[PDB]
RNA sequence: CAGGCCUUGACAUGCUAGGGAACCCGGGUGAAAGCCUGGGGUGCCCCGCGAGGGGAGCCCUAGCACAGGUGCUGCAUGGCCGUCGUCAGCUCGUGCCGUGAGGUGUUGGGUUAAGUCCCGCAACGAGCGCAACCCCCGCCGUUAGUUGCCAGCGGUUCGGCCGGGCACUCUAACGGGACUGCCCGCGAAAGCGGGAGGAAGGAGGGGACGACGUCUGGUCAGCAUGGCCCUUACGGCCUGGGCGACACACGUGCUACAAUGCCCACUACAAAGCGAUGCCACCCGGCAACGGGGAGCUAAUCGCAAAAAGGUGGGCCCAGUUCGGAUUGGGGUCUGCAACCCGACCCCAUGAAGCCGGAAUCGCUAGUAAUCGCGGAUCAGCCAUGCCGCGGUGAAUACG
C-alpha cells in the first residue's frame, strides 16, 4: 500500500482534519518538514549533492 | 467534554431513525455504528445495537444513562484475566 | 528611498550592495552606506541514518543575509538610471519609501 | 512541588495560567 | 558510516551550489520541486549527450538551466531542431519562461560522473570490471589529473557474493578542504542486480 | 482486525469497438464507500445560411497488453548508517635478504596528543591516515549607522520621545594578532623546564572532519533493485475497532521524600529562536482556562515575552506536615465533522505511596558536574517528563 496512499494523500479529503503532509520525492509520510516538503533523508540527500540553494552544513 | 456553546452532538442518521419510530411503530431493532453519538432522552426506550468494532451489541436504554455516549456501552476489548 | 536586498551568498549580496552604493553617487543625493542587518539563521538536525540510529546527527543551516540602501535626495536621473542594473540571481531586492 | 497545578511553580513547570499564575 | 559526501563537505569552500537561486518561506518548497521536476526530466533526455551537471537559476519567473554535456550537438542537432523541442516541453512542464544554455566539457576524461557513468555503461555491457577500473584510472591521469579513485560495489561479474573492487593512482586527500576534488556516482541495472560505481577526480589545490 | 463494497482498477503508456465523451448542480438506499441515477456544454481544421458526416484537447462502457502488492528473501544487492576507533595505524614503487611463505623500509635510542619530529640504519622515497586548509568563541582595527545605540548639546507630556551625533555598545563583511616569536637553563637534535610581554602561551577553548579493513553488523517498512509469490485478490474504497490490553519482568526518565525548605506579595538581570488558514499589544466579561472587541507587525520596527533560580518582606515550626501530588467524584474551556475506547488545559473536592532506597550500578576533570528557567522541529489539537539547542548561578577532587 505505497502508491495508493501516495495518491489519496495528493487528494482533497472530506474533512480538513484528514490532510496531512506527505514527502513529495520518495513519499515517506513520518518527518516530512514544512519549509522544504522533503523527509529528512531525502532533505540530506540533495543536501549533500548542493542542490538545495543556501543550505550547507552546520558547525558552531 | 464539549463546549456548551456547541449543542450535543448526534450524527442526524441515527436521530432520524429514533425520530421516524417514536411517530411511526416506535418500538424496533436499530444497528448503528455511531458510538461518538450522545443518547438522548427520546431515545430512551429503545433497543440500539451498537457496533464494538466486531459485533453490534444491544444496549436497553433507560433514565440514568441519557448523557453518556453510546460508545461507552459496547466494550471494545475482551480481557477475562492471566492464566 | 530605502532599498532592502536579502540573499542566501553574502558575497554576491556585498558585491550588489557596493555596485548599488558606487552608482547611487553618478547623480550625488547624499548616499547612505550600505548597512548590515542581523543574518537570520534555520536549523534543521536529522538523524544521519536511514533507521533507527538515533545517536547520530548532522546539522544543516540556511543563512538569510540582509543588507539595507538609503539615498537622502530622489535624484531622479539616478533613479531612473536605477532600472536596468547588474544584479545576480541570488540577490531579492525590495524598494520601498 | 512542580507536580502541583494549584501552584506558581507548578504552572510554570506545566507552563498555563491560571489563578494561582496571573498573567 | 565512515565517510562524508566530498562535495557535501567542501560546499562554500571549493565547490558551487547546483541551484543559485533565493526564495522565502512562501515559494522555497515550489521552486524547489520545479527544479526537481526540471532535473529528472533532463536526466533521461540527454543521457546519450554525456550529461554532466545541470545548474539552475531563477530571477523573476524565468529560469536559466545551463546543462554540462560531452557532445552539444546531441543536445542541438540540427539547426536546433531538437534544442528547441526539449526547451518547449520545459515550458509546458514549467509555465514559465526557460533560456536552456549547453555547454561542452572540455575534458570528459576530468568530469568525474562522466567517468563513472563510462565505466556503468561498460559494465552493463557484460564487461570485466577490474580492467575497467584500471582503464578509467589510467586515463584520467593520463589528463593530467593529479589523482584518480574509481569503486565498484555490487555482484561483481554476476557472482552470488557482492564484492568491491577499487583502483586508486596519485593523491586522493579527501581530508583536505582546499583540495578540488570532483566526485561522481552511477548505477549499473545488469540482470543479476544493481552494482554502484564511484568515480573521485582530484584536480589541485586552490 | 471485523463487516459492507469495487474490478484494466486510487496512479502510467498503448491497440480496438460502441458511444463520442470533455466540465457542472439535483433523486432513492446506506454508517460511509458504493449501487441504481436527472438536467445543459468540446475547442480546433472541414463541405459550410444545409439534415449532417469527417480528423482532433478529453471521458465512459465491453475486450485486451497490463497496472498494483508495507507480500518473502538485508544469507542475492545499491545507497546510507552503526562499531572497533579521532584509536595511530594501514600500505606501495624500486633496491636488497630468503628455495619459499615472507622480511627490510615500518626495527633501536630520545620525543610527541599523533608512523609528530630528531638521531642511527640495506635502504631510498612515496600514498592513505595524523596535523593544516573551513566554522564558532576569546583581543583589536577599517568600512558603514537603520528599524541599532545615546558620551557631549538643546528641548521634553519624563519613553531616545524629538532635533542631533556615530563617541560607545551592537550589528556583518573585510583584516591584524600567537608563530617556542624573545631571554635563562637542560640536550647532537627534535624538543623539555622557567621568565617577560601580551586579551590570549605552548594544539588558546569547542565543532566539522572517521585510514586499509572488521563485524555473514542494520535497513527489501524511506528510496532503488535480482529472484520468488498473489492477480473479481496477498490489489483498491469506506465505517468501526486495535496499535492505548495487563496476574507480572526489565531499560530510560520525571516528580519527591523537606527548614541550604515550602507558600504568598513586590522587585531585578539573558541568550538563541519563531511568527500571514500567522504572532497577537491593549481594553472589556468570567476566580480561571478562555471568550468579545481590536492596534501593530509580511517583522534589529510589532508580538510571543513571563525569564526562573536571585533580592526584599511576611507566613508555616519538625508534623506524612502550608512536605509530597498519585488516584477518584463534580463543574467547565478549547481544538477538531467527531475527545466513549483514546486529547490538552482551568476551577472545586479528594490528599495515595514516599522519612533518602538490598545485592549492585551510572555520569562527570571547569564555566565541566549540579542546579534554574527559555526557544525550536513535527504539529488542527496533543498525551513532550522525549529530542535538538540557548543562556543564568556555579563547585569538589586527581596523591598515584
Ligand atoms: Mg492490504
Ligand atoms: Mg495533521
Ligand atoms: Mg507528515
Ligand atoms: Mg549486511
Ligand atoms: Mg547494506
Ligand atoms: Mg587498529
Ligand atoms: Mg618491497
Ligand atoms: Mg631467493
Ligand atoms: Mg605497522
Ligand atoms: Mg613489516
Ligand atoms: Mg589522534
Ligand atoms: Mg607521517
Ligand atoms: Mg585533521
Ligand atoms: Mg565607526
Ligand atoms: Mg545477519
Ligand atoms: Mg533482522
Ligand atoms: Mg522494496
Ligand atoms: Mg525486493
Ligand atoms: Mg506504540
Ligand atoms: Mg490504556
Ligand atoms: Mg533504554
Ligand atoms: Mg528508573
Ligand atoms: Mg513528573
Ligand atoms: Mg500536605
Ligand atoms: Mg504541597
Ligand atoms: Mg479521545
Ligand atoms: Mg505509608
Ligand atoms: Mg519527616
Ligand atoms: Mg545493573
Ligand atoms: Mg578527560
Ligand atoms: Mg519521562
Ligand atoms: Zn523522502
Amino acid at each position: 500500500a505505497r502508491k495508493a496512499l501516495i495518491e489519496k494523500a495528493k487528494r482533497t479529503p472530506k474533512f480538513k482534519v484528514r490532510a496531512y503532509t506527505r514527502c513529495v520525492r520518495c513519499g515517506r509520510a513520518r518527518s516530512v518538514y514544512r519549509f522544504f516538503g522533503l523527509c529528512r533523508i531525502c532533505l540530506r540527500e540533495l543536501a549533500h549533492k548542493g542542490q538545495l540553494p543556501g543550505v550547507r552544513k552546520a558547525s558552531w | 467534554p464539549r463546549s456548551l456553546k456547541k449543542g450535543v452532538f448526534v450524527d442526524d442518521h441515527l436521530l432520524e431513525k429514533v425520530l421516524e419510530l417514536n411517530a411511526k411503530g416506535e418500538k424496533r431493532l436499530i444497528k448503528t455504528w455511531s458510538r461518538r453519538s450522545t443518547i438522548v432522552p427520546e431515545m430512551v426506550g429503545h433497543t440500539i445495537a451498537v457496533y464494538n468494532g466486531k459485533q453490534h451489541v444491544p444496549v436497553y436504554i433507560t433514565e440514568n444513562m441519557v448523557g453518556h455516549k453510546l460508545g461507552e456501552f459496547a466494550p471494545t476489548r475482551t480481557y477475562r484475566g492471566h492464566g | 528611498i530605502r532599498i532592502k536586498l536579502r540573499g542566501f551568498d553574502h558575497k554576491t549580496l556585498d558585491a550588489s550592495a557596493q555596485k548599488i552604493v558606487e552608482a547611487a553617487r553618478r547623480s550625488g543625493a547624499q548616499v547612505s552606506g550600505p548597512i548590515p542587518l542581523p543574518t537570520r539563521v534555520r536549523r534543521f538536525t536529522v538523524i544521519r541514518g536511514p533507521f533507527k540510529h538515533k545517536d547520530s546527527r548532522e546539522h544543516f543551516e540556511l543563512r538569510t543575509h540582509n543588507r539595507l540602501v538609503d539615498i537622502i535626495n530622489p535624484n531622479r536621473k539616478t533613479i531612473e538610471q536605477l532600472m536596468t542594473l547588474d544584479l545576480p540571481t541570488g540577490v531579492e531586492i525590495e524598494i520601498k519609501t | 512541588g512542580k507536580g502541583d497545578r494549584r501552584t506558581r511553580r507548578g504552572k510554570i513547570w506545566r507552563g498555563t495560567y491560571g489563578k494561582y499564575r496571573p498573567r | 558510516g565512515n565517510k562524508i559526501h566530498p562535495i557535501g563537505f567542501r560546499l562554500g569552500i571549493t565547490r558551487d551550489w547546483e541551484s543559485r537561486w533565493y526564495a522565502g518561506k512562501k515559494q522555497y518548497r515550489h521552486l524547489l520541486l520545479e527544479d526537481q521536476r526540471i532535473r529528472g526530466l533532463l536526466e533521461k533526455e540527454l543521457y546519450s549527450a554525456g550529461l554532466a551537471r545541470v545548474d539552475i537559476e531563477r530571477a523573476a519567473d524565468n529560469v536559466a538551466v545551463t546543462v554540462h554535456v560531452a557532445k552539444p550537438g546531441v543536445v542541438i542537432g540540427r539547426g536546433g531542431e531538437r534544442i528547441r523541442v526539449l526547451r518547449e516541453e520545459l515550458a509546458k512542464l514549467t509555465g514559465k519562461n526557460v533560456a536552456l544554455n549547453v555547454q561542452e566539457v572540455q575534458n570528459p576524461n576530468l568530469s568525474a560522473p562522466l567517468v563513472a557513468q563510462r565505466v556503468a555503461e561498460q559494465i552493463e555491457r557484460r564487461f570485466a570490471v577490474r580492467r575497467a577500473i584500471k582503464q578509467a584510472v589510467q586515463r584520467v591521469m593520463e589528463s593530467g589529473a593529479k589523482g584518480a579513485k574509481v569503486i565498484v560495489s555490487g555482484r561483481i561479474g554476476g557472482a552470488e557474493q557482492a564484492r568491491t573492487e577499487w583502483a586508486a593512482q596519485g593523491r586522493v586527500p579527501l581530508h583536505t578542504l582546499r583540495a578540488n576534488i570532483d566526485y561522481g556516482f552511477a548505477l549499473a541495472r545488469t540482470t543479476y542486480g544493481v552494482l554502484g560505481v564511484k568515480a573521485y577526480i582530484f584536480l589541485g589545490e586552490v
